[PDB]
């Protein structure tokens, strides 16, 4: 497996190459390898974190064929096992949760659901009534119950 | 041909003093060299890796498994062959000065020389040195003629280090300088990020004016470029 | 350094006499009283009018939180950039005082 | 000037209402001297802070938290 | 020896035998068994040789055993030359052109650094030195080689050697640069 | 008459404790560490396979010549960086 | 105090007529010659700075 | 909470706060209190209010300014002060005043004597 290798060297043209696979504009391709460039140090496996990027920004830019055909979404995961060389399928959800939460209070995170503040108006006045992070997006539950049908 | 290197005294290129401190030679010394160039060791993340790619590679024993490669497909000369390349050109090859390179090499002198002179308020054998070098260059491909395509190419090495060891574009110079005395007190610690985003997304100056700008000012001892440059503290006024 | 406590030992730094500058308001433009009230009272209902009120707005939703607090012995303590004469006088006398004297009868 | 020692020499913390209550604590029992004894104004940028402990009470106290505080004056 | 080094801990057995009469310091005992060894040096397509000899430098307060250490190899080496930094000079480490006082000819004297090919250099006190000498040290320690052109004589000796030199000062609260009176690419070397 | 090789070694780790090394030593101001430093690695690395008399260095071989660099960085500093390096690097000197 | 004199050597136009000596010679009885190459600097000077003068010095 | 640290992010980052919908002059010119606190940052222990003025003032437009004051015809007292030249370096000298000030009540900056007024320090530094 991929993600189980410590400390890769990774060059410039490797999330490129990545990206492109992904059919993603050449806008949403620099925000990730510049990610990495700041973060280079303080990481211990750098798969892991270009992995939980670009699937990250996958379901933001296709969104409007995620809600139309369920099974683009179980397709999009099955591609990204072959490229790592895993098996498990709990070891890319694990990945996605985990880079999520970093990006969650950024600025090129909040521009790329908004053209793809309702959230982060409510947790910094102190409201009693913001979004929890506990229980599941009502549109990822939409898409597994549309996974099992098929 | 002399081929000396030097060793600054307090161990490392220091950035905040002078040149001039740091070297222990007297002015007639780095007046008579022709090419004087600085190595500074910068700690580069991206730059340690493919140095320490090569050095491993070469005590694997895989440097004398890599010379059939290279060899093969014409990309290196071995030691044999550049000894008889070197003295046949060297008794052959006689080039001069094209009338046509002549116009360039004074008209481009000039523009070099003026742009010291506004920062002061480069000697005659300055010039000699650049002639010898466009010569030299017209010897590599064996070329009585020396035409204009060698005269960029000796420009570009001098720029590199003797440039670096001391209408619109112009304009654009001066309005930068005054703007940053003025929106930045003496010691401000401004990174290079914020700065970039003022002036280039603004449409008012272009990025060939911010690092030319920025270079300026740092040989004043009044910038002081921090952590790989990417935080612009001042320090002179 | 900018951030976290490595930034305030990097910013005190031992300034040098020499490079210490010598500007006094004798450079800076002369005003008066008179023009400086004009001015403020100006910049303070014009300038960002629209987004102070819509953040304001939002805020105002906020009110019946603020009253349940209240209501169990959890003292209010607003804070934040800015000054708060005007939402705690808009909250304590138009929210709290009619919520209050209809709920106790 | 206390905050930035403190937090450097804390263990893995930005400095949020735990630490000035934990601050001002240290204030009532006596265990930090300032320039005024009655009615004294934390607000005020001109009263300035010192400690008020010996070298031997301060000594225990480290030691408890397996701290290094001999090595700083040596 | 096939016998003896097939087991796990033959790495630890050799520390431990690194310097008998020295109890304790295990840290100290691992540097200069891995300058005796030394690396495998290897030319780069004739053009540069990367040097293999471990250089050690023995810091500290005096009293740790620290000229012991230098006496045992001296002892166990193949080729080690004790030298000091008092007595040896500019000509009591490198080379030197002297006058034969019976053919009346400029002969060639070797001293500690060229006399020492192959093996392991030992100076002591090397904080009290000249400023002549230390230059020599480190012209010796990238190149190793040691050019000396005088009396019309021009030679290029080499020096290939680990030097394992021992200096004194500790202050705990000063860094190494200013505890050891020493330069910045004499402590890289 | 033995001369062990760099064969089959792991290049990525060896660019990761320089990498670390380099970044602690600017932030902090200790010795800055140049490229004459990794070089000593490998030298140290080669000296521990003579000892069991082997041709090949291997993972074993690697992992103790970074913990003499680093035992040798760390102490030449002062008392506040031998503390703080310890807790940072302490991954590479506890091997698996 | 010895020294009767002291002069103190600290121009576009004096900048373009040396340079082009330069480039020119490396490319290679009582009144002198009139040389365009080596008499440059006098006749610049002798019509204080016109570049179309006729008088040749 | 984190009291001292919401001082600080939301003075600087003050684009999580404010809503990213006198519309030109919104959108391209910072506010007076969150431009106030980038430069104060980004500076030494110790300020000078000759200079920190002349830094504030060359980061507010001039052709903006001069263009929202004037769109007020009810008052006449507003066109008769911007008809003078020098009517950008009093704006901007009123609204750095009021800035000042309003630091000092949060306990940002600190005077040094009491008839000087000339020199300020550094008291909240963000991030410690």
């Amino acid at each position: 497996s991929l993600l189980v290798k410590k400390y890769c060297k990774m060059t410039t043209e490797e999330i490129i190459r990545l990206c492109n696979d992904f059919e993603l504009p050449r806008e949403v391709a620099y925000k990730i390898v510049d990610e990495y460039n700041i973060n280079a140090s303080r990481l211990v496996c750098p798969w892991q974190l270009v992995c939980g990027l670009v699937l990250n920004c996958t379901f933001i830019v296709f969104n409007e064929r995620r809600r139309k055909d369920p099974r683009i979404d179980h397709f999009i995961v099955s591609k990204m096992c072959s490229l790592m060389l895993t098996s498990k399928v709990d070891d890319v959800i694990e990945c996605v949760k985990l880079v999520k939460e970093l990006i969650i209070g950024e600025k090129w995170f909040r521009d790329l659901q908004i053209r793809y503040y309702d959230e982060i108006i409510f947790r910094k006045l102190g409201s009693m009534l913001q979004t929890t992070n506990i229980l599941v997006t009502d549109d990822q539950y939409n898409i597994w119950k549309k996974r099992i049908e098929m | 041909s002399v081929l000396a290197a030097a060793n600054p005294i307090y161990g490392r290129y220091d950035d905040l003093k002078s040149p001039g401190d740091n070297i222990d030679f007297q002015t007639t010394i780095l007046s008579r060299f022709d090419m004087i160039f600085i190595v500074k060791d910068d700690h580069n993340e991206e730059r340690d890796i493919s140095i320490a790619n090569h050095v491993i590679n070469i005590h694997t024993g895989n440097a004398n498994a890599m010379q059939n490669q290279q060899e093969e497909n014409g990309s290196e000369i071995s030691i044999e062959k550049m000894k008889r390349y070197i003295t046949y050109c060297r008794l052959k090859c006689a080039p001069r000065l094209s009338p046509q390179a002549a116009e360039k090499l004074s008209s481009n002198f000039v523009t070099i020389r003026k742009q010291l002179l506004i920062n002061e308020l480069i000697t005659i054998r300055q010039l000699e040195a650049i002639i010898r070098i466009t010569e030299s260059l017209a010897k590599l491909e064996l070329s009585p003629i020396a035409q204009e395509r060698h005269v960029d190419e000796a420009i570009r090495l001098f720029q590199a280090s003797t440039m670096d060891a001391a209408g619109t574009s112009l304009s654009e110079i001066r309005r930068f300088e005054q703007e940053l005395k003025r929106r930045l007190p003496i010691g401000w610690s401004t990174s290079y990020q914020t700065l970039r985003r003022e002036f280039v997304d603004t449409h008012r100056f272009s990025q060939l004016a911010l690092d030319k700008a920025l270079y300026a000012l740092e040989k004043h001892e009044t910038i002081q470029l921090r952590h790989q440059g990417q935080n612009i503290y001042r320090s002179g006024v | 350094f900018l951030d976290t406590f490595e930034g305030y030992f990097d910013q005190r730094k031992i300034v040098r006499t020499n490079a210490k500058s010598r500007h006094t308001m004798s450079m800076a433009p002369d005003v008066t009283r008179e023009e400086f009230s004009l001015v403020s009272n100006f910049f303070n209902e014009n300038f960002q009018k629209r987004p102070r009120q819509k953040l304001f707005e939002i805020q105002k939703k906020m009110f019946p939180q603020y009253w349940f607090e209240l209501t169990q012995g959890f003292s209010l303590l607003f804070y934040g950039v800015g000054s708060k004469r005007n939402f705690l006088e808009e909250f304590a006398i138009d929210y709290l005082s009619p919520k209050i004297a209809y709920s106790q009868l | 000037r206390l905050l930035a020692i403190f937090q450097a020499i804390f263990p893995i913390m930005k400095a949020n209402i735990e630490v000035f209550q934990n601050l001002s604590e240290l204030h009532t029992l006596k265990l930090i001297a300032t320039t005024m004894n009655k009615n004294i104004d934390y607000l005020s940028p001109k009263v300035r802070w010192k400690v008020n402990v010996p070298w031997e009470i301060i000594k225990e106290i480290s030691e408890s938290v397996h701290f290094n505080i001999s090595d700083y004056f040596s | 020896f096939r016998k003896i080094s097939r087991d796990r801990g033959i790495i630890d057995k050799i520390i431990s035998s690194m310097a008998p009469s020295i109890y304790g310091h295990r840290d100290i005992k691992t540097a200069v068994a891995c300058s005796l060894f030394g690396g495998v040096p290897k030319n780069v397509n004739g053009k540069h040789s990367i040097r293999g000899d471990i250089n050690v430098l023995l810091l500290g307060d005096p009293g740790t055993a620290k000229s012991q250490i230098l006496k045992y190899v001296e002892k166990t080496a193949h080729r080690a030359v004790f030298a000091t930094g008092q007595g040896a000079s500019a000509v009591g480490l490198t080379a030197s052109v002297r006058k034969d006082p019976i053919t009346k000819e400029w002969t060639l004297e070797g001293g500690a650094l060229v006399l020492a090919d192959k093996g392991v250099c030992l100076i002591d006190e090397f904080d009290k030195m000249n400023d002549q000498d230390r230059t020599s040290i480190h012209e010796a320690m990238e190149q190793q080689s040691i050019s000396i052109s005088k009396a019309g004589i021009v030679t290029t000796l080499q020096a290939r050697c680990s030097i394992i030199a021992a200096a004194n000062p500790y202050n705990s609260t000063l860094p190494l640069a200013q505890n050891v009176s020493l330069t910045e690419p004499i402590l890289s070397r | 008459k033995i001369y062990p090789k760099l064969h089959q070694m792991d290049m990525d780790k060896v660019s990761r404790v320089y990498a670390d090394l380099r970044r602690e030593s600017i932030s902090t101001g200790s010795f800055p560490i140049t490229v004459r430093h990794l070089e000593s690695i490998l030298r140290i690395a080669e000296s521990f396979a003579k000892m069991r008399l082997s041709e090949f260095v291997s993972s074993y071989d690697l992992d103790r010549a970074i913990k003499v660099v680093v035992d040798s960085f760390v102490d030449a500093q002062k008392v506040s960086v031998r503390r703080q390096l310890r807790r940072s690097f302490a991954i590479y000197t506890l091997g698996h | 105090s010895r020294f009767d004199l002291l002069f103190v050597v600290t121009n576009e136009i004096r900048d373009r007529s040396i340079s082009e000596h330069v480039l020119r010679t490396h490319r290679y009885h009582v009144f002198e010659k009139f040389n365009p190459l080596l008499q440059a600097g006098a006749k610049l000077a002798k019509n204080k700075g016109n570049y179309n003068g006729t008088e040749i010095p | 909470p984190s009291y001292k640290s919401n001082i600080e992010d939301n003075l600087l980052s003050w684009e999580q706060v404010l809503p990213s919908l006198s519309g030109d002059l919104d959108k391209i010119m910072a506010p007076v209190l969150g431009q106030l606190f980038k430069l104060y940052r980004e500076a030494n222990m110790t300020i000078n209010i000759y200079d920190f003025y002349i830094a504030f003032r060359e980061t507010l437009p001039k052709e903006e300014i001069l263009n929202f004051i004037r769109k007020d015809p009810s008052n006449t007292k507003l066109l008769e002060l911007a008809e003078t030249p020098d009517a950008f370096d009093k704006v901007a000298l009123i609204l750095f005043m009021q800035a000042i000030f309003a630091f000092e009540n949060m306990g940002l900056i600190k005077f040094q004597s009491t008839k000087s007024y000339d020199l300020v320090e550094k008291c909240v530094w963000r991030g410690i």
